[PDB]
């Protein structure tokens, strides 16, 4: 869970995705993937740090790790579960 | 020091 | 709605988050502040975690960029918000 | 003619937009500021997103970088203007 | 000599550039500034590139740490001079 | 021994050198400040690089976050070190 | 328990560690420090790491974001507290 209802964390924006990166396991992290829809894509590019640059670094991919835009997952409700990660292959 | 807004040291 | 609320929150940022603190006296405080916004006059000690201690005779409203770990009781006159 | 205008606007930037706040109590801001200039001295209450509030005896001018979402109407005695 | 000559000015460094302003009401500031340090206390209104202004009951020497658009001369009974 | 030694010296940073400044009245610093520290009140009289001038109605111990070539001695009745 | 934990501590950030100073006068600080909080107004006199001193009529409570490499005794009548 990221913290606040209905966006990331306050204090602390973007480990959500970090510490879900590495709560997957290592073996499932060697080739592992993103999914989202593009207007959590959109939001998660629009993350910026204390001066306003965007933090994140053709598949678009995020930290490393390649990134499927569904457009079926649900965006970023209060309780929505918009952004999986994982070996999908296995 | 300078400008700002945020409660800091300088 | 905040505009910035894609805006990491730093050190150097405003206040987020506050709370009052209580003199607690060899318990530590539960989230330890960026700041300390002070409400009435006195003095006040505070522990850092490598254990040092000092009196602080703080006037009245005035934020002191402090970062705390443990306020005391014993020569704790003044009390303060703490901002997070 | 601002030399600072394709300058990124940051938390601890200075405030742009300005917009007086009232005391609304119970129905929240319309865009939270980063900092609050205090017009009249005075009290006024603060609640955090996370809902826990105190009263913060302020002074007259005074900025204070504290980011609330709702400044309510019950020991509210001082007016202020938001900063964003 | 300036060691820091080769650093960027943004908007949270100090004040390179200040000029006087005037009360000009209903024309805009030539650059407009970071910051505003008063002179002589009293009441100074202020717009915004949105529009919406408000009276500042400002001191004598604060600095207050605003972008205005443009000084107005109704209210005006303060004397400022623009940083930047 | 610091622990802030690698660490770079930015503008917004805290003061790493001072010295203090004569109203030196056109002939420029030899370095100029990041800020000023005010000894005694009074008037001040400051030079952009650009050459526009005001003077300033400073008070006792204010530090004040600009960034001057030269103080000139006309209308200079307050003391003050620089801070770089 | 700190949510700022990860976070990098930079010379702008708030102070982590305090100790008080002595005027040592002609043995160099155990570790300089980022600023000083003063906490009996007067006079003190501060070194840099350039060796150039001058005296600071401070007041009671301030702070100043100097980071001075020795404090020495000969005109210091002003107790403070330093901040890292």
């Amino acid at each position: 869970a990221t913290g606040a209802a209905g966006d990331f964390a306050a204090v602390n924006a973007s480990d959500a995705v970090v510490d879900l990166v590495y709560a997957l396991g290592a073996e499932y992290r060697a080739n592992a993937s993103f999914v989202m829809n593009s207007k959590t894509a959109g939001a998660v590019r629009k993350m910026k740090d204390a001066d306003g640059r965007f933090l994140w670094a053709e598949p678009a991919r995020l930290m490393g790790y390649p990134v499927l835009i569904a457009e079926d997952m649900p965006d970023i409700a209060a309780n929505a579960y918009a952004i999986a990660f994982g070996d999908f292959g296995n | 020091i300078a400008l700002g807004l945020g409660l800091g040291l300088a | 709605m905040d505009v910035f609320a894609k805006h990491a929150v730093s050190l150097e940022s405003p206040a987020v988050r506050h709370y009052e603190i209580t003199p607690s006296d060899s318990t530590d405080l539960a989230r330890r502040p960026r700041a300390l916004r002070v409400q009435t006059g006195g003095t006040l000690v505070l522990r850092d975690e490598t254990g040092i201690t000092v009196t602080y005779t703080v006037f009245a409203g005035e934020i002191l960029p402090v970062r705390p770990v443990r306020v005391l009781a014993t020569g704790t006159t003044a009390t303060a918000v703490g901002w997070e």
